[PDB]
């Protein structure tokens, strides 16, 4: 459920 | 420009905690770069965050090269302008042998005379230099943006009046150098994957970019699923 840092960064 | 906040007394073990919490710092630039990188923003997530885990050491040890040699003309390895030092300054064997490796590439940048626009296309190269053994995804779409780019540093090279009478000999002295960077690199991971599993022990720290994608990273590296890409192997 809880995403990586890196998919937040590559999605925000 | 990110700074290390260089403080606490000289151990190896404070100097890896120092640079892993830079390089964690310097991984958001990295992504943010790579978001908008022309045909990667194409390619679906997971590709995209596969590329990054397998490739995040070779773009910061590809921009330490940079910074080292625009800096210092590659007589230090310049981390941050706050810790700039070379293999001189290392006592273990293992921490000077991967300083002094570093140090050569940066080297090869003066030899070459390298350019920031070849640099540019070269960093690219590197984000798409390792595949999983049975391919990404969007396997194809990889294949178009990868030969996209070596078109266009092979184009920049030939066509430049900088390099007349040797534009296709410096073309391969740049892919080989690109060649060159999986060595170092697999050697500056075995270094890290060590560190990252004996992190209590040695007390080495990491911060939460790194723990997340070494964690993701290490098993695919251990199971053999890592395929590097070569241009002359
Ligand atoms: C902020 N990073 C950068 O600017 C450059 C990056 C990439 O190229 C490097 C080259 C280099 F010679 C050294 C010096 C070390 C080997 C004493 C470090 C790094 N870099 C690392 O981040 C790094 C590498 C291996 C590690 C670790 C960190 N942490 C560990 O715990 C051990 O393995
Ligand atoms: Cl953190």
């Amino acid at each position: 459920q809880q995403k990586s840092l890196l998919q937040q960064l590559l999605t925000e | 420009i990110v700074y290390a906040g260089y403080d606490k007394p000289d151990t190896a073990e404070n100097l890896l905690s120092t640079l892993n919490r830079l390089a964690g710092k310097q991984m958001i630039q990295v992504v943010k770069w790579a978001k908008v990188l022309p045909g990667f923003k194409n390619l679906p997530l997971e590709d995209q965050i596969t590329l990054i885990q397998y490739s995040w050491m070779s773009l910061l040890s590809f921009a330490l090269s940079w910074r080292s040699y625009k800096h210092t003309n590659s007589q230090f390895l310049y981390f941050a302008p706050d810790l700039v030092f070379n293999e001189e300054k290392m006592h273990q064997s293992a921490m000077y042998e991967l300083c002094q490796g570093m140090h050569q590439i940066s080297l090869q940048f003066v030899r070459l005379q390298l350019t920031f626009e070849e640099y540019t296309i070269m960093k690219v190269l590197l984000l798409l230099s390792t595949i999983p053994k049975d391919g990404l995804k969007s396997q194809a779409a990889f294949e178009e943006m990868r030969t996209n780019y070596i078109k266009e540093l092979r184009k920049m090279v030939t066509k430049s009046p900088n390099n007349s009478g040797q534009s296709w000999q410096r073309f391969y002295q740049l892919t080989k150098l690109l060649d060159s960077m999986h060595d170092l690199v697999s050697d500056l991971l075995e270094f890290c994957f060590y560190t990252f599993r004996e992190s209590h022990a040695l007390k080495v720290e990491f911060p939460a970019m790194l723990v997340e994608i070494i964690s993701d990273q290490l098993p695919k590296v251990e199971s053999g699923n890592a395929k590097p890409l070569y241009f002359h192997r």
